[PDB]
RNA sequence: GGUUAUUCAGAUUAGGUAGUCGAAUGACCUACCU
RNA sequence: ACCCCCGCCGUUAGUUGCCAGCGGUUCGGCCGGGCACUCUAACGGGACUGCCCGCGAAAGCGGGAGGAAGGAGGGGACGACGUCUGGUCAGCAUGGCCCUUACGGCCUGGGCGACACACGUGCUACAAUGCCCACUACAAAGCGAUGCCACCCGGCAACGGGGAGCUAAUCGCAAAAAGGUGGGCCCAGUUCGGAUUGGGGUCUGCAACCCGACCCCAUGAAGCCGGAAUCGCUAGUAAUCGCGGAUCAGC
């Protein structure tokens, strides 16, 4: 989902990463 | 098994079944299998009965859930609203706290839309 | 050794300065590498054309930043004069670094 | 001894060392069925060599960079025509009419002002 | 539009078969440009014939489109003042387009979970005889010869 | 309100989240770019003219 | 937030503490609405403001975290 | 599903009228004009 | 039509690029070496009904070869005498009118963010050409001195702390996504859908109640591809997929 507060691509929308994401 | 006093997550993935019971979402059930070692993907029709309190007592213990959980959702509100601040008489006309567009939309907590 | 840059708007003044510069260097003095134009850094800004409101039939221009290189070898005494000397600088910003 | 020949494609362009072989074919590295892994189109890429009749004769060292996945495989498919054309006169005489050697005008346009996508304008209407 | 007959698309051919008709069905697989993803999937159905029956796709795909291709159409049409459904000989062309359109549709329609094999239950239940867009194109050939009064305007 | 206004943002007495960017020929309030401290419109204008060095009628 | 420090105006702690100091009154007319509530501050009236006037709204011990705007309203029938 | 009555909410209009058209509710089985 | 982007190649220049040729291999273009080639901009040739065929008076159209590209190859800059008494005294200037202890002037707070509604443009979805998750691979352009932040620690994360390099084809924002391999999922108001809301947190900034974004936990709303009507688009286009910037404390 492009809208789901909780998701890989889910960040990818909202310009952040998050923790359903690879960080450094 | 009747896992939070009332709710009974039966046949379904251990994981996602803990998710239907109300205070307990994706997260916090992923949360009792990696400290109980539970395999995510076996159901609840074939489980040793030692996890079914194993488990069950684990959460149900841990962690505010269930209608006590609502009661404290519920009993917020109600501080909210005894005084009046702008957060509290939101719920009370029923609009949104976070100062959304009422002129448009908002439907899902205003209700389907009464033309007059 | 030496290394001179050279960015600027004009191109046809970017071609010249630093082929002046290129001859100078090569014709008194030690090999010189020549010109090595860098990508140029171009900026662009688009803005509504209309004074009051037209979301569209806008325009936009660009900033033609350029940038060019190039490198000698050998300080020499000759060189070293002929670049102090003699130059036609206008609207190229030079950096010279050792 | 080598072949050579330059395709390029959507700024993806693809050098082309080929020297007679076996079959082999590494292109930055990986063989060739390792690289493109699940895509159709690539089977075709190597049509220039099946139109020369030599699959299992001539290895390859491709070296393409930029553009996407898809477009990489076109500009190989061009930079072989090249490199099996330069070192060979006789093999354009028929392969050209079957079409091969042409860059392909085909890049993206440009997105214009007022519109979305060049060309898909906002929803019109009138209300 | 109105000057030139602006002519076809001449798509590549095959990269399996070496004929434009399977390119075509491709195409109309495709969704979002995904060539790749169409591709397998109806190559994926094209060994699921080699399963249910030792035939070759080739024939059951080339026998599975002339078993829906519809032979006559109703088009409307004024007549200073009125709309006819005229019945008239279709598009070699437009045959094929809408022949390969329908059966993309009937692969929507059934209730089979995995794309390829509904497209694989379909390019057979085509060649048969009865499928559910063959249905769609008996069902076209009949409002074709029930309006088959109007014909007497073929222009 | 348009000139004792354009003169309070040559001010910034307080805080910098009140430095507010302005125009430097026209003190329009807003669409005042950074690298030129100009207003879409002059700008535009000021760029037929030549007057801005570099700049360029942009066309790819 | 300011988890870091309590935010708030010095003239409102000031403007109390000299009211703890001997226990005065509690009339109050405020003009940071900005500013969260001082946890001892109960009892109080601060009197408000919103762009209208001082509304006399009183202040408890559940009302603490929350701000002094929260307890004034901004716009007619609300 | 069909018929009818009404209504405003839209829709077609540059706009209005009317109509067509849509919806709701109760009952029931293209025309003119500015 | 001469203006530029992309379409063919070369001329000029070599810190972009080559186990392609040899030596080390830490088997990493890291070192040595080189610019033929990728690239980088800049200059220039190339397509002109030129050629063969046929119609024709000419203009020209239609077909074939050669060619990267044939009948403006693709795209953009450009948009006439006018029209709409179109738009803007609010970007600015300007005639006239009008205020001139306030229609001028400053702060603080409020308001443009008010909601019983209606319309316009949109995002995201209702899902198995697909939802979640582990690995792996391929872009172009663009910006980065009080800014882009590699590497290491705390944590569930946003974020913080120490700290290397960068006046920037050399350092950073930087996994491009969709996709390739493998997993659970099995048609379910669903592992679809993330609206709504409780409590706990980080960042900017005098100050996030009014009125910010951003985490994690929980709540898992409407929503089974939509009436009448109605919109975009003829090809690298529609659709679909990610990235950057301006704007800017942050948003
Ligand atoms: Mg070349
Ligand atoms: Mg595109
Ligand atoms: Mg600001
Ligand atoms: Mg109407
Ligand atoms: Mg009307
Ligand atoms: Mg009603
Ligand atoms: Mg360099
Ligand atoms: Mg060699
Ligand atoms: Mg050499
Ligand atoms: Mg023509
Ligand atoms: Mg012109
Ligand atoms: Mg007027
Ligand atoms: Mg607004
Ligand atoms: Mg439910
Ligand atoms: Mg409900
Ligand atoms: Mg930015
Ligand atoms: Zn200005």
């Amino acid at each position: 989902g492009k809208g789901d507060r909780r998701t890989r691509r889910g960040k990818i929308w909202r310009g952040t990463y998050g923790k359903y994401r690879p960080r450094k | 098994a009747r896992i939070a006093g009332v709710e009974i997550p039966r046949n379904k993935r251990v994981d996602v079944a803990l998710t239907y019971i109300y205070g307990i979402g994706k997260a916090r059930a992923k949360e009792a299998l990696e400290k109980t070692g539970i395999n995510p993907a076996t159901r609840v029709k074939d489980l040793t009965e030692a996890e079914v309190v194993r488990l069950r007592e684990y959460v149900e213990n841990t962690w505010k859930l269930e209608g006590e959980l609502r009661a404290e959702v519920a009993a917020n509100i109600k501080r909210l609203m005894d005084i009046g601040c702008y957060r509290g008489l939101r719920h009370r006309r029923g609009l949104p706290v976070r100062g959304q567009r009422t002129r448009t939309n908002a439907r899902t907590r205003k209700g389907p839309r009464k033309t007059v | 050794k030496i290394r001179i840059k050279l960015r600027g708007f004009d191109h046809k003044t970017l071609d010249a300065s630093a082929q002046k510069i290129v001859e100078a260097a090569r014709r008194s003095g030690a090999q010189v590498s020549g010109p090595i134009p860098l990508p140029t850094r171009v900026r662009r800004f688009t803005v509504i054309r209309g004074p009051f409101k037209h979301k569209d039939s806008r325009e936009h221009f660009e900033l033609r930043t350029h940038n060019r290189l190039v490198d000698i070898i050998n300080p020499n005494r000759k060189t070293i004069e002929q670049l102090m000397t003699l130059d036609l600088p206008t609207g190229v910003e030079i950096e010279i670094k050792t | 001894e080598q072949y050579y020949g330059t395709g390029r494609r959507k700024e993806a362009v693809a050098r082309v060392f080929l020297r007679p072989g076996n079959g082999k074919v590494t292109v930055n590295g990986q063989d060739f069925n390792e690289y493109f892994q699940g895509l159709v189109r690539a089977v075709a890429a190597l049509e220039p060599l099946r139109a020369v009749d030599a699959l299992g004769r001539f290895d390859a060292y491709i070296t393409v960079r930029g553009g996407g996945k898809s477009g990489q495989i076109d500009a190989i498919k061009l930079g072989i025509a090249r490199a099996l054309v330069q070192y060979n006169p006789d093999y354009r005489a028929k392969l050209k009419p079957l079409g091969f050697l042409t860059r392909d005008a085909r890049v993206v346009e440009r997105k214009k002002y007022g519109k979305h996508k060049a060309r898909r304008a906002p929803q019109y209407s009138k209300r | 539009a109105r000057r030139r007959r602006a002519e076809v698309r001449q798509l590549q051919p095959d990269l399996v078969y070496g004929d434009v008709l399977v390119t075509a069905f491709i195409n109309k697989i495709m969704r979002d440009g995904k060539k790749n993803l169409a591709a397998r999937i109806f190559y994926d159905a094209c060994k699921i014939i080699q399963e249910k029956t030792g035939q070759e796709p080739l024939k059951v795909f080339k026998q599975a489109v002339e078993n829906v291709k519809p032979r006559m159409e109703v088009r409307s049409r004024r007549v200073g003042g009125a709309n006819y459904q005229v019945p008239m000989e279709v598009s070699p062309r437009r045959q094929q387009s809408l022949a390969l359109r329908w059966l993309v549709q009937a692969a929507n329609q059934r209730p089979e979970r995995r794309a390829a094999v509904r497209i694989a239950h379909e390019l057979m239940d085509a060649a048969e005889g009865k499928g559910g867009a063959v249905k769609k194109k008996e069902d076209v050939e009949r409002m074709a010869e029930a309006n088959r009064a109007y014909a007497h305007y073929r222009w | 309100a348009r000139k004792a206004l354009i003169e309070k943002a040559k001010r910034t007495p307080k805080f910098k989240v009140r430095a507010y960017t302005r125009c430097v020929r026209c003190g329009r309030a807003r669409s005042v770019y950074r690298f030129f401290g100009l207003c879409r419109i002059c700008l535009r204008e000021l760029a037929h003219k030549g007057q801005l060095p570099g700049v360029r009628k942009a066309s790819w | 937030s300011l988890k870091k420090g309590v935010f708030v105006d010095d003239h409102l702690l000031e403007k109390v503490l000299e009211l703890n100091a001997k226990g005065e009154k509690r009339l109050i007319k405020t003009w940071s609405r900005r500013s969260t509530i001082v946890p001892e501050m109960v009892g109080h009236t601060i009197a408000v403001y919103n762009g209208k006037q001082h509304v006399p709204v009183y202040i408890t011990e559940n009302m603490v975290g929350h701000k002094l705007g929260e307890f004034a309203p901004t716009r007619t029938y609300r």
